[PDB]
């Protein structure tokens, strides 16, 4: 929030340290009003909802099992029971090695079949039981974390730490009209050049008003104009 | 009036400085060099041989500096001030004895000179050693000059204390974004200096070495080092811990992912990537290259069919990387004063002399070859002429390195500059603070203020206020008032003593119980485990206090990493502290009475175990009391005198604890620039620039340090009658109002003295 | 590697552009310590 | 290198110097060596730099005649006047304690101590000051030198150790109209 | 308050200790079975213990891959060196007395894969020498010292130990104050 | 300061032996750090206000702070009453030793004295550990200006 | 240990003893001697050392006539002056309160239970002679004793 | 070096007091304060001129080049 | 799995041999643990 922030803005860095998306909501409550949206925007949840990942072998069949718990999904108000986890696992597993036939055995236990110059089955099983917990079953695959905040008042908003603004505007329970990131290059790709120059002006003003500097806003407007 | 130990214990500080002065790092290092390291260099390069004529061996049997065996008395040296005047080097000859064979079966000695060694002022070899100010007056020397510097070509050159990372020690260092964890040891042996990394890449621990072409999977290296059970590898790098085993299982499996392995197979995998050796001994490119691959992988020379030491070293390094991976903050801080070693003028000059002596011997062997390469008329008579003419290269190299500060060492293959600086003669305190100066290691990534930060661990080791302004700020550090820089002590008798004290050797124990008890280390190297580590540490400290082991050997027990470390190397900064036992301080004012009476000097306080030196790592285990009035039974040591946390220069400030600290640092800068008295011979000197105050006055408010360092004898300033008031409007923003007629009467009067040198040189025609 | 080429006469702080072309040593200039004077006009 | 081109050593100094040592000698390599030491007495002027062991440096801004300086009951005048605005922001209370300690020290006949985490105690110095007839806080009542009236504030007044720093405006003053130019750039 | 004498014996006797880094010290409440040992090897001046304990072909043996990959894999090979370590003694109690016999070159017997070495050699089949280079060059040049086996003979050794300890007895005359500086 | 030292110490005893209520944004280590940081800042503020209100009229630093020529009430309170808390890299002074700032404090100590709170004023003078902590903060400022 | 990962007892896939990090220490003090089942740091180690003294004495009174057991004793290398050394060096004299001590000569030193080594230790007697050579195995080791000089 | 002739502040002649102050300290030994007051150095500036003077000329004369 | 050979304590691996049997087939040693109507499961708790 100082000279480094101004340096990043003027360099127009496509990646910045600490991006924040200030997504206001449509409802005012914690229980099942803010936390529902917060669940809609989160980093990784399979490790959060598995409560263990198994490695089952038999005479001839190798099953990667994960007995999901409903307690986490109900306490942390998420919206996914089995099949959402399954489809997320498919793309993730296909991305790393592959995903041919994922199965569900019921009772919240999704079972992944693994089948075939030797020991490839064991190597794939090892890397699978490693890389399986760290997959995204809910939320956005770019958000660092999500925090629900208070602007020294009574309404509650979530400031998220991700790199997706279109997705957060499109998520339900968030006003897409009033949702502002710190990221000028993210505003430009999503909202356009005029909103981007608004963002440049506003962020430089914010950086110069937290320090008690007094710079006439016409200088900042000229800087944004010359940039855009 | 009876001694009150709560206030007379500070007399340990004058007693300490009476025998271990402010310029003692330099003097001790140069004395050690000219007294043992010259003999060690001669023994190392004892014989120089030629390919032809096996009936010929030229031996180096004895070396000396500044004294022949023809006369009992020492050689005549030109006095250092005469060297300053005539622009000569203050140097002593380097005398050796030679066994060179005659043709007709004759064996004989001699005492020949192989150059001139520049002599540090007030060293063992210096004419100023033990002079009583009458000899000093006759020699035109100031008795208050610190010494500790060289005169080469009439210029006073100090080899500044250099601060580097500890050699042969593992530093774990994690990272963010990249998410690597890197443990590195700089193995600085006598003949080689190499870095052995243990990286993390894609969740897998690897080993990286400059010689090796590729980063090697770690389990492959652990198998190559005799640890092939593939279960003890897990028991060596994780022990019994669910998290660590989970982290390391990937590397365990990648051992087999290539293929299943034996020791010799892993050795072959290591040897397939050892780059080359400049195409000599080419007949060894086989499995037989792994041996020097593994004995070059670190500073632990393995010379047998056992790899216990090196294998466990690699395993401990890997365990450190794994602990850092699981729990960050388990990494070492590179700016911790326990991780720093101070190399000194003696060690620098030793490296320089050994390299110049190797070049001398190579050239001398070649000249011998040329002389003896004739068919006929090859009389052996006077083989020493080529030594009478090639001896000037030693003198020239030593003079050039000290004069320029550039150190071209080919063996270690580094070119460093700025080693020596001109002794600043702006003021007496300027010279004194130039000594006790420490320059930090380069390549610190100066963009950041990590090393520039003041560390809490430098308390009482480095001056808290004496750091420069400008670019250098924390990069230049000064020694605190009462400190000591340890010397290399032999680790062999200490390891035997550890075995005597209950350390079962590292070869008798199994892997499963390795992380069940504390493991005893020795200069970072695991030498066994110990039952009752605290009792072992206590017995070791008792042995150190009773004088059985050396007092500069430090032992400390680390509790997070279950280890008992013993350090014996030099370059550790340490300070004396009063031992507190059973809630009582051990000095108890009878020893203070004897100390004030004249007997019972400071070193008797060590020979009776009343005080001991603590380096920074031992303070990690101590519990030090600032004053005797606040000792609790849990405490271990007592401060001798808390103001010793400031160096010599900051000791000029009166009441520095009532000032805001940047003002104290600014005074550290300004005092070095104060105009005053330089030396008692400052009018006999002919210097390039000299500012002298006409009527110096000693401060009305001095400190203990001022009289300890004798600043009250050569003060830089005057006691101005000062009125603190706004006046005339010409005193705004720090401007001063000076009294005319104080100036007229000599207040603030000073003179500049400048030297111009010409040479009436001679010409070819 | 001290050899000084044309691309080193141009490049840098003390090179050609940044050292001579926009920013250079000037004639009829001076420098000394400053002192206060409250009797001078501010201009 | 018969005929000898002149290469005299010219003194190029703004202010005159004196010759106090001429040393004729030979160096180690046989050839004559000449050293001439030039001494230059300096009188403090405007722009000369002084410091007080507490990081409160500052140039001489004015040199005033003694009668213009304020004086106390005994006619003592300051040699230096340190502006009071340098204290509140720099927070060098050790400088004030040094003034009081040095004042009590000269009055008592003893050099005092300002040793870190110790030194001469402020209350003992105050006792000396009161016993000698001075205010305990080191503030004497002064008379203005230019009007003669009592100053309406008591002035913190006493000895302070001052260092003349090597930075003297005589060595800093520089003025160039036209002179040498670089052979390459033709620039000054 | 009672006494337990110490006897030192076996000056010329040479003793070794094996440390099997492969077999646990005990698998239940009683010590584990001593592994059957047959066809031992050793090397003088190089001190390489090599032991070949035969495995179980009855179960958990994988005969087909065993014989297809490496011809003779009946015997599990344990290889290790003996390391000099002073102050090491072996002890037992005979008549309320403890008898100490010095150990020489204790060894940690790791599993050995000789058949893998030779199978790989048959797969691949188609000068000062200081430091540890000399060690392995010696190992593969001056080698091949067979060594017979004889277990169970303990009584002759024990009755030698007792005999050599009842004939000699000497007094300690050096002060404990000089002993601390003799460490 | 005694009523504030006891508060910080009982927070330490809670965080150690039991469990103190972790903040929504801060875990046990950050909760305690922010808690007693706010405590120490408030206590320095109170002592400063008492100092400023007690100061005499014609007090020179007070005059210079009132007119705005030089210095602030914070500087006056540091000179007279208390040099509050030495903030290094944005928080209390770190551990230069094994889970401990100085060997002159017990190991695993998070008391204000041991972590950079300077109970003294510049008038009363700093004890050696406060002197070191203050030098660390001031050196950070100096390196920052470089 | 902890939640471990699942004809002949001694020929089953040998899994590592696994414990979590939350109490990796509390396991350690129990499984220092639990891996044996043999037939504040000041007071704590003193109690440990005394308990080990009792365990050593139990082992010795269990050793009184056994023909196969052994117990390796670690002794200082440069012993008190009397290897060419033979006979009655000294004794393991047991003090009061249940603690042991050793007088290797006139000097007095205290005993210790050494390190635990959870692997088989077998003692052999190499006998190489020109006629024939044999590896006279004798027995197995039951634990190590360390004897350290005291002041 | 050598004692100033005049007090820097008042201008009082203190250069005739150095030898007598040394004699009062050495012979008939007195305190520095009483010795200073016995010489008429009442003002603290005048007392400073003598109390703080360092007599470097006596050291500089040990290096006499015209012996 | 993290399973080690009873013979050489090396790392154990599963293999698909004749008739697809999932044996724990050690390398570097003639070891094999055939699974005969048994389940070998190595799970890890997740927070
Ligand atoms: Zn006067
Ligand atoms: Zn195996």
């Amino acid at each position: 929030l100082g000279v480094p922030r101004i340096k990043e803005i003027i360099n127009a860095s496509k990646v910045i340290s600490t991006p924040i998306i200030n997504a206001v909501l449509v409802n005012d409550n914690d229980e099942r009003a803010a936390r529902v949206v917060k669940g809609r925007v989160e980093k990784t949840l399979l490790s959060d909802v598995a409560f263990y990942v198994q490695d089952v072998y038999k005479d001839n069949l190798s099953f990667i099992q994960v007995r999901i718990d409903l307690g986490t999904i109900d306490k942390l108000q998420l919206e996914l029971t089995i099949e959402d986890i399954a489809v997320a696992i498919t793309r993730a597993s296909k991305l790393k090695i592959q995903a041919s036939d994922v199965n569900i055995i019921g009772k919240d236990r999704i079972a992944i079949n693994v089948f075939p110059s030797e020991n490839d089955v064991f190597y794939r099983m090892q890397q699978l039981r490693r890389a399986l917990p760290d997959v995204v079953v809910k939320g956005l695959p770019d958000i660092s974390r999500a925090v629900i905040n208070i602007r020294d008042d009574g309404k509650r908003e979530l400031l998220v730490e991700g790199y997706g603004l279109r997705d957060v505007m499109c998520t339900d329970g968030v006003i897409g009209s009033r949702t502002t990131t710190n990221h000028v290059l993210e505003v430009f790709s999503v909202l356009g050049i005029e909103a981007a120059r608004y963002s440049i002006i506003r962020e430089i003003n914010y950086t110069m008003s937290n320090h008690g500097m007094s710079v006439d806003p016409r200088h900042i407007q000229l800087l944004g104009d010359v940039m855009t | 009036d009876e001694i009150n130990t709560a206030q007379d214990k500070w007399h340990l500080l004058p007693a300490f400085l009476k025998v271990k002065g402010l310029v003692k790092q330099h003097l001790d290092s140069f004395n050690y060099f000219v007294d043992t390291d010259l003999k060690k260099i001669i023994k190392a390069n004892q014989l120089i041989l030629s390919d032809v004529d096996p009936e010929f061996y030229l031996k180096y049997v004895d070396i000396r500096v500044g004294k022949k065996s023809s006369s009992s008395t020492k050689d005549y040296l030109t006095p250092p001030h005469e060297c300053r005047l005539r622009d000569m080097t203050y140097s002593a000859p380097i005398y050796v004895d030679i066994e060179y064979t005659r043709g007709r079966n004759i064996i004989m000695h001699k005492d020949v000179e192989i150059g001139r060694m520049p002599i540090m002022l007030r060293s063992n070899k210096c004419i100023l050693y033990d002079a009583d100010e009458s000899k000093m007056a006759k020699l035109n020397e100031c008795p208050l000059d610190p010494g500790g510097y060289f005169i080469v070509n009439g210029t006073e050159k100090v080899i500044l204390v250099q601060e580097q990372l500890s050699k042969n020690r593992i530093i774990v260092e994690a990272d963010e974004k990249k998410g690597i964890v890197q443990a590195s040891v700089t193995s600085s042996t006598h003949e080689r200096k190499s870095k052995t990394y243990v990286i993390t890449k894609n969740g897998k621990i690897y080993l990286k070495h400059n010689s090796i072409a590729e980063e090697i999977p770690i389990a492959i290296v652990l198998k190559a080092c005799g640890i092939l059970s593939d279960l003890e590898i897990m028991q060596l790098v994780c022990g019994n811990d669910s998290s660590y085993q989970d982290i390391f299982a990937v590397n365990l499996e990648e051992s087999s992912k290539l293929d299943i392995y034996t020791q010799q197979q892993a050795l072959e995998y290591i040897g397939a990537k050892v780059k080359t050796m400049r195409r000599q001994k080419l007949t060894i490119l086989q499995e037989g290259i792994e041996a020097i691959a593994t004995t070059v992988i670190a500073h632990l020379t393995v010379e047998a069919l056992d790899f216990r030491e090196k294998a466990l070293y690699i395993a401990m390094m890997t365990r450190r990387v794994v602990m850092a991976m699981y729990n960050p903050k388990m990494i070492d801080d590179r700016d911790y004063v326990g991780n720093k070693r101070l190399e000194l003028a003696g060690q620098l000059i030793s490296l320089l002399f050994e390299d110049l002596f190797k070049k001398f011997n190579n050239d001398f062997k070649l000249s011998i070859d040329k002389v003896l390469k004739k068919p006929n008329r090859a009389m052996e008579y006077d083989a020493l002429l080529s030594i009478n003419v090639h001896s000037n290269n030693i003198t020239s190299g030593l003079n050039r390195a000290i004069s320029t500060g550039n150190w071209s060492l080919k063996r270690f293959k580094m070119e460093r500059a700025g080693v020596t600086h001109v002794l600043s003669r702006l003021s007496y305190i300027s010279a004194l603070g130039m000594m006790t100066r420490i320059s930090s290691q380069f390549e610190k990534s100066r963009k950041v203020s990590g090393p520039r930060a003041l560390q809490p661990s430098q308390f009482g080791m480095l001056c808290t206020a004496d750091t420069p302004e400008g670019e250098a700020c924390g990069l230049v550090k000064n020694l605190a008032l009462m400190t000591h820089i340890t010397t290399d002590d032999e680790e062999e008798p200490i390891k035997k003593l550890c075995y005597v004290l209950g350390v079962e050797d590292i070869t008798l124990i199994d892997s499963a119980s390795l992380h069940l008890n504390y493991g005893v280390y020795l200069n970072g190297t695991l030498i066994g485990s110990i039952r009752f580590p605290t009792k072992f540490v206590t017995q070791f400290r008792h042995l150190r206090r009773t004088g059985k082991v050396s007092e500069f050997i430090s032992i400390y027990s680390n509790s997070h990493q279950m280890a008992v470390h013993i350090a014996t190397d030099g370059g550790r900064i340490c300070r004396p502290l009063i031992i507190v036992s059973d809630g009582q301080s051990r000095v108890k004012d009878i020893h203070l009475r004897k100390l004030l009476d004249g007997e019972l000097d400071f070193d008797d306080f060590l020979k009776l175990g009343l005080v001991e030196y603590l380096d920074v790592n031992e303070e990690n285990d101590s519990y030090i009391a600032l004053y005797e009035k606040d000792i609790v039974p849990s405490m271990t040591h007592l401060e001798i005198e808390p103001f010793t946390i400031l160096g010599a220069v900051a000791g000029l400030i009166p009441y520095p604890h009532h000032n805001q600290s940047p003002r104290n640092t600014y005074q550290c800068a300004m005092g070095k620039q104060a105009i005053g008295a330089i030396a008692y011979n400052q009018f006999k000197r002919i210097d390039t620039l000299l500012y002298l105050m006409t009527y110096p006055q000693q401060p009305m408010v001095k400190t203990k340090t001022i009289e300890l360092i004798d600043y009250d004898k050569l003060p830089a300033g005057q006691n101005a009658t000062v009125a603190v008031m706004s006046y005339s409007g010409y005193d705004i923003e720090d401007a001063l109002v000076l009294n005319k007629s104080s100036i007229d009467r000599g207040f603030g009067r000073c003179e500049t003295r400048r030297k111009t040198t010409t040479v009436l040189k001679r010409y070819a025609n | 590697k001290p050899i000084r080429g044309f691309c080193q006469r141009l490049k840098g702080k003390q090179g050609r552009f940044r050292g001579n072309l926009s920013g250079k040593r000037v004639d009829f200039s001076g420098r000394t310590v400053i002192s206060p004077d409250p009797n001078l006009s501010i201009d | 290198s018969t005929q000898y081109r002149e290469a005299p050593v010219i003194y190029r100094g703004p202010e005159p110097s004196h010759i106090d040592q001429v040393m004729m000698s030979v160096s180690d390599n046989d050839q004559a060596l000449i050293k001439v030491l030039l001494r230059q007495n300096r009188r403090p002027e405007l722009g000369d730099k002084f410091s007080s062991r507490h990081g409160q440096k500052g140039v001489c801004g004015i040199i005033v005649k003694q009668e213009d300086m304020p004086f106390n009951d005994q006619g003592i005048v300051p040699d230096i006047i340190m502006n009071p605005h340098g204290f509140p922001s720099r927070m060098t209370v050790g400088k004030m304690i040094e003034l009081i300690s040095g004042k009590a020290g000269v009055l008592n006949g003893t050099l005092e101590y300002g040793t870190c985490f110790g030194g001469s105690k402020l209350e003992d110095m105050s006792k000396i000051l009161v016993d000698q007839g001075f205010n305990y806080s080191g503030k004497d009542m002064l008379y203005s030198g230019i009007t003669g009236e009592c100053l309406q504030a008591y002035i913190f007044f006493g000895p302070i150790y001052y260092q003349k720093l090597k930075h003297m405006v005589l060595d800093k003053m520089h003025a160039r109209a036209r002179g040498p130019r670089a052979v390459l750039t033709r620039q000054p | 308050i009672e006494e337990f004498p110490l006897k030192i014996s076996g000056e010329e006797e040479s003793l070794h200790v094996f440390q099997y880094a492969n077999r646990p010290r005990l698998v239940g409440r009683k010590p584990a079975e001593h592994p059957f040992i047959s066809a031992a090897r050793y090397k003088p001046k190089s001190h390489l213990w090599e032991i070949d304990i035969p495995l179980d072909e009855q179960a958990f043996y994988n005969k087909d891959k065993a014989e297809s990959e490496w011809n003779g894999v009946n015997v599990q090979t344990l290889k290790g060196v003996g390391v000099e370590n002073n102050g090491q003694y072996a002890a037992f109690v005979k008549d309320m007395q403890v008898y100490l016999v010095p150990i020489e070159r204790v060894a940690q017997l790791k599993p050995f894969f000789k058949y893998i070495d030779d199978a790989n050699v048959t797969r691949k089949q188609e000068n000062r020498l200081t430091g540890s280079l000399l060690a392995h060059k010696v190992a593969d040049e001056e080698a091949n010292i067979e060594l017979t086996w004889a277990e169970g003979t303990f009584e002759q050794f024990k009755d030698t130990i007792v005999k050599e300890a009842e004939d000699k007895t000497l007094v300690a005359l050096e002060k404990q104050e000089d002993y601390i500086d003799n460490l | 300061v005694e009523i504030a030292y006891h508060k910080c110490d009982e927070l330490i005893t809670l965080f150690n032996k039991g469990e103190l209520e972790t903040q929504p944004g801060c875990n046990e280590e950050q909760t305690l750090e922010a808690k007693i940081g706010g405590l120490l800042s408030k206590v320095r503020e109170e002592v400063g206000d008492v100092c400023i209100n007690e100061l005499d009229n014609w007090n020179a630093p007070l005059i210079m702070a009132t007119c705005g020529s030089k210095g602030s009430t914070l500087n006056v309170s540091q000179m007279v009453a208390v040099v509050g808390q030495q903030i290094i890299s944005g928080n209390r002074v770190p551990d230069g030793f094994q889970d401990r700032s100085l060997p002159h404090f017990p190991k695993n100590s998070k008391t204000p004295q041991s972590k950079g709170f300077v109970r003294n004023s510049f008038f009363s003078g700093l004890s050696p550990p406060e002197f070191l902590f203050h030098a660390i903060s001031g050196r950070e400022g100096l390196v920052d200006t470089a | 240990x902890x939640x471990x990962x699942x004809r002949i007892e001694q020929l089953f896939p040998v899994r590592p003893v696994r414990v979590r990090h939350e109490d990796v220490e509390t396991v350690k003090r129990e499984i220092q001697e639990a891996l044996s089942e043999k037939p504040k740091e000041a007071a704590a180690e003193l109690e440990l050392l005394n308990a080990d003294h009792q365990h050593i004495l139990r082992k010795l009174k269990k050793m009184n006539n056994k023909p196969e057991r052994f117990m390796v004793f670690q002794l200082p290398t440069r012993l008190p002056a009397f290897r060419e050394l033979a006979g009655k060096v000294g004794s393991i004299r047991v003090h009061k309160s249940g603690k042991l001590s050793v007088k290797i000569g006139n000097v007095v030193m205290d005993i210790g239970k050494g390190a635990e080594t959870t692997f088989l230790q077998d003692v052999i007697a190499l006998s190489i002679a020109d006629d024939a050579s044999s590896a006279e195995l004798l027995g197995r080791v039951d634990g190590k004793i360390v004897v350290t000089p005291q002041i | 070096m050598i004692v100033p002739v005049r007090c820097f502040s008042c201008g009082k002649v203190v250069g005739d007091k150095w030898e007598s102050y040394l004699n009062l300290l050495q012979e008939d030994e007195l305190d520095e304060g009483t010795a200073l007051s016995r010489l008429g150095l009442k003002r603290y500036c005048c007392r400073r001129m003598i109390l703080t003077h360092v007599d470097l000329i006596e050291k500089f004369l040990r290096y006499n080049p015209l012996e | 799995m993290l399973s080690f050979c009873p013979s050489c304590n090396n790392m154990l691996l599963i293999t698909s041999g004749d008739s697809g049997v999932y044996t724990l087939a050690c390398r570097s040693c003639p070891y094999e643990f055939p699974i005969e109507g048994i389940e070998i499961y190595d799970r890890k708790k997740l927070p």
